[PDB]
């Protein structure tokens, strides 16, 4: 049991320790971590993610995202994995730091890898997404156009609710598809008098 | 050796939704629309994805379970309508289009149904609301 | 949809955020306000009455 730095975290200068786990590390800084996070307290909490910046770049393990999801996660993955969305190709990687986002409100950082990203399936994410509602759903038009899968979010738009979403869609994210969501509108048979006061909004 | 009812129990007692898609693959093989529902149903509560909604309105309607295939959509189906909808008209099991399309209003592929079923009052109302050239045609 | 200062507030400076809303607010810092405090964190919650302490002298609304 040569782990017991849990109590000398609030007193070790984190530096070399880093690079104390950067080498001894023959499959063995996971059981440590295991334990450092068994007592995951707000002190010694950013210190089990300060020296996950490291190994991930040659051993991203699954079991690691598994025993660091296993817990709450608040933002641990969040800051863990913000730093590893650039140089990844993975799309489990992509989607869970998606869900942490959800876990306290970043969208606005979830928006630009969702255009960023191009190594993912989105089925599954606008899945999660309408399972996980959004609440301010406003990704799921913006990587739902540029995978072109719009003819049943036109759709699940009308059936929740409409009161910006296409407009601030066609406004602001892209002008280019209104028609064809005019089209959709046109298959729901949307009322006709939204559609003439729609097309008055500005265009770009 | 193809024991697709015997395949189920030794996943009801393991509740392993996995390698569902060749559960899929056996089970169009040989009509056993009962016991792939419960498969799912269950199933439902360990891999939430649309396979497993899609492939179970499509059995429901195989088994013509009418009463619960039209209250399993109206909850949080995450499922794909329109696309077993496609299968009601190829295979040509009519009254299921007509609750598919229903609650996702594609006016214009449920008339072609409703020709086959007789109804013709509620058929031009659904054609109102498609005005379109085939809806209108097929339904005169 | 001016409004996404909720996300800059955690970097931008306030002390010239104050202006900004002491100016350009036609009866819309209210909605600005309502959207910040619909996301009312600890980090960006004590911005929203630090803006407070300049508009109550003109109107100090009910509604606010």
């Amino acid at each position: 049991d040569i782990k017991r730095a849990v109590v000398h975290t609030h007193l070790l200068n984190p530096e070399w320790l880093v690079n104390y786990f950067g080498s001894l590390s023959v499959e063995d800084s996971l059981e440590c971590l295991r334990a450092m996070l068994s007592a995951n307290i707000r002190q010694n909490l950013q210190i089990c993610v300060q020296v996950a910046s490291k190994y991930h770049e040659q051993l991203s393990t699954q079991s690691l995202i598994e025993l660091f999801e296993s817990f709450k996660s608040f933002e641990g993955l969040f800051y863990f994995l913000g730093s590893i969305v650039n140089f990844s190709q993975d799309p489990d990687v992509h989607f869970k730091y998606i869900q942490a986002a959800c876990k306290t409100g970043q969208i606005k950082e979830v928006e630009r890898i969702c255009r960023e990203s191009n190594c993912y399936d989105p089925e599954r994410v606008k899945n999660f997404l309408k399972e996980a509602k959004l609440t301010d759903q406003l990704p799921l038009i913006i990587v739902c156009d540029r995978f072109d899968f719009v003819h049943d979010l036109v759709l699940y738009l009308y059936r929740n609710n409409l009161q910006k979403y296409i407009e601030i869609y066609v406004q602001k994210v892209n002008p280019s598809r209104l028609p064809v969501v005019i089209g959709g509108l046109l298959d729901v048979d949307c009322s006709e008098d939204v559609i003439k006061n729609l097309i008055l909004v500005v265009r770009g | 050796k193809g024991m697709v009812k015997e395949a189920i129990d030794s996943y009801i007692k393991a509740d392993d939704p996995s390698s569902y898609m060749e559960v899929v693959q056996a089970a169009n093989t040989s009509g056993n629309w009962e016991e792939l529902v419960k498969y799912l149903q269950m199933a439902r509560k360990k891999a939430r994805e649309s396979y497993v909604e899609t492939e179970l309105i499509f059995a429901l309607a195989k088994t013509n379970r009418l009463a619960e295939l039209e209250e399993f959509i109206n909850g949080p189906n995450n499922a794909h309508i329109q696309q077993v909808g496609d299968r009601c008209y190829d295979e040509k099991m009519y009254d299921a289009a007509k609750l598919l399309y229903n609650n996702v209003s594609n006016f214009g592929r449920l008339a072609s149904t409703l020709v086959h079923l007789g109804e013709y009052q509620a058929a031009v109302d659904g054609a109102r609301k498609a005005n379109s050239t085939r809806t209108w045609k097929e339904v005169c």
